[PDB]
């Protein structure tokens, strides 16, 4: 199935998930798209920032949903 | 005697550290000294007066800065940085209606949405006075000081071409214009989002003494 994610800059990248893959599965997709390390993408899903041992099934995220993505910023 | 003292935030805009030697540290982001010497900032400026703010305090903010730098590396936080080390407490503060904000994550926004973060956290009913913002990106840290009047000290650890340490007086016009000089939109072709993110989002904490 198909999520979106929106980035705090204004980008919308598509992504190919089933709903057993983990949130750490996701980033690494993310991470193969845009070049951004898992441990520094906060993924929010309304209005949590979600857990990298969870599944997108646990958050009941379905198909066509928009994730929003922050990097965490180190200084 | 008014003659022997140094010049101050009492009667001048920006005052500038005498002490350049922390520089190739503070200018290092492969480092997060630029960071503690901000909350060191936070914890000294929030209960200054101006006429305290001259280039000896602002030599001190970075002298005890790197001290608890140095500390921290042998052995609530922000930025991995306990707060309680710099007596500072952490209050919420985020863009709550925004798809982008999360409970207890730092404000999150952009150049394009600096000034309405400015003008929530200006407003005593969201935050106390005087209160303190650091605020990243991926290659820098500065301290927002909001004080009593609701104008601003600006804190910045880089200095003028990297050189030194300074604290500015500004309105909110002026903080605007200045935090574009310091957090410039920035571009080239084939920039990836996590370039993108790094050089033109930024994240904000909030704290108090």
């Amino acid at each position: 199935m198909q999520i979106f994610v929106k980035t705090l800059t204004g980008k919308t990248i598509t992504l190919e998930v089933e709903p057993s893959d983990t949130i750490e599965n996701v980033k690494a997709k993310i991470q193969d798209k845009e070049g951004i390390p898992p441990d520094q993408q906060r993924l929010i899903f309304a209005g949590k920032q979600l857990e990298d041992g969870r599944t997108l099934s646990d958050y009941n995220i379905q198909k066509e949903s928009t994730l929003h993505l922050v990097l965490r910023l180190r200084g | 005697m008014p003659e022997e003292e140094q010049d101050s935030l009492a009667a001048f805009s920006r005052i500038e550290a005498n002490i350049t030697q922390y520089d190739p540290l503070l200018d290092n982001a492969g480092k997060s000294a630029c960071t503690c010497i901000c909350l060191k900032a936070a914890e000294m400026l929030l209960e200054a007066s101006p006429d305290q703010v001259n280039a000896g305090l602002i030599d001190d903010i970075l002298v005890e800065g790197v001290a608890d730098y140095n500390r921290f590396k042998v052995g609530t936080s922000v930025e991995n940085y306990e707060l309680n080390t710099f007596e500072l407490k952490r209050l919420e503060f985020r863009d709550v209606d925004n798809p982008f904000s999360a409970e207890g994550n730092p404000y999150a926004g952009t150049l394009d949405s600096f000034a309405k973060m400015m003008e929530k956290a200006s407003d005593s009913k969201d935050l106390p006075k005087p209160v303190a913002l650091v605020m990243t990106k991926s290659n820098m840290t500065i301290t927002i000081v909001i004080r009593p009047d609701g104008k601003y000290w600006l804190f910045d650890p880089h200095g003028t071409n990297g050189k030194g340490a300074y604290i500015e007086s500004c309105n909110t016009d002026e903080l605007i214009k200045k935090i574009k000089e310091i957090f410039p939109k920035t571009s080239y072709p084939g920039m990836t989002e996590d370039e993108n993110l790094g050089f033109n989002s930024f994240e904000a904490y909030a704290v108090r003494r």
